[PDB]
RNA sequence: GAUGUCGGCUCAUCACAUCCUGGGGCUGAAGUAGGUCCCAAGGGUAUGGCUGUUCGCCAUUUAAAGUGGUACGCGAGCUGGGUUUAGAACGUCGUGAGACAGUUCGGUCCCUAUCUGCCGUGGGCGCUGGAGAACUGAGGGGGGCUGCUCCUAGUACGAGA
RNA sequence: CCGACUUACCAACCCGAUGCAAACUGCGAAUACCGGAGAAUGUUAUCACGGGAGACACACGGCGGGUGCUAACGUCCGUCGUGAAGAGGGAAACAACCCAGACCGCCAGCUAAGGUCCCAAAGUCAUGGUUAAGUGGGAAACGAUGUGGGAAGGCCCAGACAGCCAGGAUGUUGGCUUAGAAGCAGCCAUCAUUUAAAGAAAGCGUAAUAGCUCACUGGUCGAGUCGGCCUGCGCGGAAGAU
């Protein structure tokens, strides 16, 4: 159980992503449904250590956005080929 | 870069220290300074015998009163 | 060697890449060992490793393997003028990928597994990463 | 290096400290003639019981000068002496050689008390409880 | 805390007794050479006082965060605190019992009841008391010193070795 | 002493010092764990 | 360096000389006993010094611990005088001063010609202990430090020259 | 349209990961000694025999008998010994011609140096009028190795030798 | 006599979870391709038949695979820049690399790849972080408290962190064993005690005993520190023939 921002962002392609992970940022999507998801920018780090430990994925998320809040709970993840840091995180609505 | 030559040796190859340079007068360590940024063969020579240095601070070689620089 | 009875065929392509050829997350436990690099073991290395991980963890703990020798490659060897056919098969290979983790763990405490990675990691060709999962 | 360390043990009898070997080789490296440790410990240890083996911690200066504290007799000494044994089982907890009497265990408790530290007189008693059990003694009542 | 609780948990046990304590002494004797420490360890578990070592900072930690018995500056350098909450007249006596094996001049003040006694008075506070000797000690100390002869009533227990 | 690279420590401490630009493992109270690399 | 950052108190006639980077100071001194520090600003005020900013070497805080150190050994230095304890483990090698001379050897009938400055003396209380005398900490263990250059201490029986922090352990002879 | 070999002799040369003395850590090194062991191009770094010989086998000197490279150093150095060198023919094999790195008998190896280097040597010119005489050191190499015993020293240490 | 109560263990088909494949497939791009119809451009790229071939012997390198060790200035095939079949700029230079395509003239300007202290044409640039090693400007395994920044985090002025000092304790030289047998030669006790602090001890060490490092306590002591992980700089690892 951790307090997490978020800023509103949607990319498309390999070039806008890295573009993001040239500034130590990346990105991230909310689900629940199917339907169009809450589509988020992160930070590497924000979200890697508060991750070390099983409290971050079985417990709900306080996730600031333009004076939205949600409520999210992490799901499967990527990771980079060269990095343990995060590349792209699910989350379903919790 | 402790300048190595060709003097006639056995077992090795004798040498030129940088440590000699100073003991015998003060000049050899600016002269291989300035020698050094000179071109070529031919237009590095006519360029370097136009340096004077010698023991410094304390030579003759000086008695001219040239125009004084300051570099 | 801990490498398969028999994969696919007997004598076959060496298997290069550009880039992925599969393997690159964590799948089992809270923790594992990561490459971050790429190359080439000959099952000896593996075993190796796996001796160092059972030494440091002994009963406490289940080990999960992440890996296996997939492609049989043959050898020509230095004694004779290369241009004319295939080799005998010598050795099973296990490509590692970029970011292919290797060994995984749950059994055991966290500094005994990741303590039994770095001795695993000098029997190992490249620079490694301790990876954590927790969950998934 | 310095010799600037940690209480240095030794337990030995008032004439088993004349010779060498009973009492380890460590006191000469340390600066200290066995003679003169001999006149020592004698001063303090013949005042009390000197057939049995008196435990003395010893610390040492960098100017290879000693001293020494010497005490009663020890716990250890009197269990085996109230046990009627003057050998333990060497596999306690697993083999047991004899007993002891809890009430007894108390008078022994006492007569360590001299230098014990326990805040009770069952405290006393509890340290040398495990005292026993390491010599294969049972402690019952 | 979770590197070492030992540190972070010694600055709360003093500042509970010192708070809780009829008597207590502040003394200099440094927190190594086994051999006086323990045999201010051992004598006190016989006279009912309690011995800690603690830093100055540490001690003038406890003396801003929370109320203290009035030694407020009475620390200086490496510092041991023995204390009694319960008994003062055992306070002083357990320095008369450690002197035959080190010192008694190790003393640079005591408090009682709130009140500074100083290190020339607790060899006299020293002599055998149970608490009622203390007390009256105590009381004969600020009969004298206080000019007016109304603060003078009782002596026939107030006074003597009964209850005080 | 020995080539031994990596500075690695021998004992529960050692003084880890970069000494002319090697840096050399050796104990507090002992000569045995000089090792001229690192 | 915790200790640069609070300052250090200075007795009555003790005079610590600020004029650069090179502090010098003087009470009732044998000789230049003196500090070197760089990358810090010490002012003398005259009863406390006071630890602030200059110019210095690439590592974090180079030379302000060394201010600290150096300070206050070279204060206790002018004022009771420095330590001068000096020993030796083994017999038959000397440990006879004549004049500022200190006779030593391995075993030779010549002296291994260990000399000292003027501004330090000796004499020897016993053919292994050595008392040097002075007020500046760094040359009294500079001659010592030549003292071990010819034999040191080191494990076999612990025979050498024995001087501040000690590197030998003490072993003896062989038995399995 | 030639970067061409073994073996012997001569003549070298450079890399130090040094055969050795020399300064020095360690040691399960007491000391002596050795193992472990780093700096070091400075210097001495052995020879006769049989055999075409590497490698071999053997006697030996000196305190001592090192490693590596060099068109597997050096036929625009030497001999031309070696492989059937080209030749029988023994041994061997095929019907034979012909072959064989098992073999025995003796047996064709070139260049006077263009430029280049290396060492010795003269002519001519700047040396500030000319002449003759001593001469400073900008510069650069050579001795450089290594046993013996007297003293050092029967001494620290070790159980004692 | 026939028959049988009776799983304690191994390691499979299988089963769930987990890993994988030119010659395996439940699923499957981007791009390429054609002809029409349209923009643009190419002094025909392409078509018939008649005259002349040359090349088929390619090479350091981009994209990708086989052969090879994911060795090699390696080898070959579909595909391509440059040389072949083209001057110039840059690289200590070159057959082949990178920018680039030599009409010819111009004491002209601009920009590229590459450069800017002198050599040598242009920045000892303005501002900040770090290495002590000519690393930079020579490579991997590999290790550590070599040094700094950063977000998340433990510790964190209530005292850290690391070391140096000093302590390493009460019963206790616990029992056996034994030159003695002590936390550390081996093994069993594996605890208790006053405490602020001291494991009947993590590591070293004449193997012990000794000597020694160790948190923790108290001095030095009053502010950063260290573990994971991203990142610039460092170290030894990194010894051969003018």
């Amino acid at each position: 159980m951790f307090t997490i921002n978020a800023e509103v962002r949607k990319e498309q392609g390999k070039g806008a992503s890295r573009r993001l992970r040239a500034a130590n940022k990346f990105p991230a999507i909310i689900y629940g449904g199917k339907e169009a998801p809450l589509a988020i920018e992160l930070d590497h780090d924000k979200v890697m250590n508060m991750q070390a430990k099983a409290e971050f994925y079985s417990e709900v998320l306080t996730i600031v956005v333009d004076g939205k809040e949600i409520k999210v709970k992490a799901q499967d993840v990527q990771r980079h080929p060269y990095k343990p840091k995060l590349q792209h995180i699910d989350f379903v609505r919790a | 870069k402790v300048y190595y030559h060709h003097t006639g040796h056995i077992g090795g190859i004798k040498q030129a220290t940088f440590e000699e340079m100073i003991a015998r007068r003060p000049e050899r360590v600016i002269e291989i300074a300035v020698k050094g940024m000179l071109p070529k063969g031919p237009l590095g020579r006519a360029m370097f015998r136009k340096l004077k240095v010698y023991a410094g601070n304390e030579h003759n070689h000086a008695a001219q009163q040239p125009q004084v620089l300051d570099i | 060697m801990l490498q398969p009875k028999r994969t696919k065929f007997r004598k076959m392509h060496k298997g290069r890449n550009r880039g992925l050829a599969q393997g690159t997350d964590v799948s089992f436990g809270s923790f594992g060992l990561k490459a971050v690099g790429r190359g080439r073991l000959t099952a000896r290395q593996i075993e190796a490793a796996r001796r160092a991980m059972t030494r440091a963890v002994k009963r406490q703990g289940k080990i999960w393997i992440r890996v296996f020798p997939d492609k049989p490659i043959t050898e020509k060897p230095l004694a004779v003028r290369m241009g004319k056919g295939k080799g005998n098969v010598e050795y099973w290979v296990a490509l590692i990928q970029p970011g292919k983790v290797l060994y995984e763990m749950d059994g055991v405490p966290e500094e005994l597994a990741r303590e039994a990675f770095k001795l695993a990691a000098a029997k190992l060709p490249i620079k490694t990463t301790f990876v954590t999962k927790t969950v998934m | 290096a310095k010799k600037v360390q940690a209480y240095v043990k030794l337990q030995v009898a008032a004439g088993m400290a004349n010779p060498s070997p009973p009492v380890g080789p460590a006191l000469g490296q340390q600066g200290v003639n066995i003679m003169e440790f001999c006149k020592a410990f004698n001063a303090k240890t013949d005042s009390i019981e000197k057939g049995l083996p008196i435990p003395v911690v010893i610390t040492v200066y960098a100017d290879r000068s000693f001293t020494f504290v010497t005490k009663t007799p020890p716990a250890a000494v009197l269990l085996k002496k109230a046990a009627g044994i003057k050998s333990g089982s060497g596999k306690p907890n697993k083999d047991k050689v004899g007993k002891i009497s809890r009430a007894q265990l108390q008078e022994i408790a006492q007569t360590k008390a001299a230098d014990m530290t326990g805040a009770d007189i069952e405290a006393m008693t509890r340290s040398i409880e495990g005292t026993a059990r390491s010599m294969g003694l049972v402690v019952e009542d | 805390a979770l590197n070492l609780q030992d540190k972070q948990a010694i600055v709360a046990e003093v500042s509970e007794v010192a708070k809780g304590a009829l008597s207590a002494v502040v003394a200099d004797s440094r927190g190594v050479t086994v051999d006086k420490m323990t045999e201010l360890r051992k004598a006190g578990r016989e006279a009912g006082v309690y011995m800690r070592v603690v830093r100055n900072t540490l001690l003038r930690r406890a003396v801003e965060g929370t109320p203290f018995e009035c030694l407020k500056d009475a620390f200086v350098g490496p510092t041991l605190i023995a204390y009694s909450m319960e008994h003062p007249g055992a306070a002083a006596r357990l320095f008369k019992e450690f002197a035959k094996a080190n010192a008694k001049f190790e003393v640079k003040a005591a408090a009682f009841e709130g009140e500074l006694i100083p290190a020339s008075q607790i060899d006299r506070l020293a002599t055998l008391p149970t608490y009622e000797e203390a007390i009256a000690r105590l009381m004969a100390t600020m009969k004298e010193a206080s000019a007016g002869k109304l603060v003078r009533t009782l002596a026939a227990v107030r006074d003597a070795k009964e209850a005080a | 002493m020995k080539v031994r690279a990596s500075v690695k420590k021998l004992c529960r401490n050692c003084k880890i010092v970069k000494r002319d630009g090697v840096i050399r493992v050796i104990c507090s109270a002992e000569p045995k764990h000089k090792q001229r690399q690192g | 360096s915790r200790v640069a950052k609070a300052p250090v108190v200075v007795p009555a006639g003790v005079d610590v000389k600020i004029n650069g980077q090179v502090i010098t100071i003087k009470g009732k001194n044998g000789e230049l006993t003196r500090t070197l520090n760089d990358a810090v600003e010490v002012k003398h005020a005259d009863n406390t010094l006071t630890f602030g900013p200059r110019d210095g070497y690439a590592d974090g805080w180079a030379q302000a611990g060394t201010a600290r150190a150096l300070l206050n050994s070279m204060v206790i230095g002018v004022t009771e005088g420095f330590t001068k304890k000096l020993q030796l483990v083994g017999v038959g090698y000397r440990a006879a001063v004549k004049g500022n001379v200190i006779n030593l050897s391995l075993g030779f009938s010549h002296p291994v010609d260990h000399q000292l400055p003027a501004g330090i003396t000796a004499e020897c209380p016993t053919q292994t202990e050595i008392v040097l005398k002075g007020a500046d900490k760094q040359v009294i263990g500079q001659v010592a430090a030549d003292l071990r250059a010819y034999r040191r201490p080191e494990p076999y029986k612990g025979k050498g020259v024995r001087y501040a922090d000690e590197v030998v352990r003490t072993k003896e002879a062989k038995k399995k």
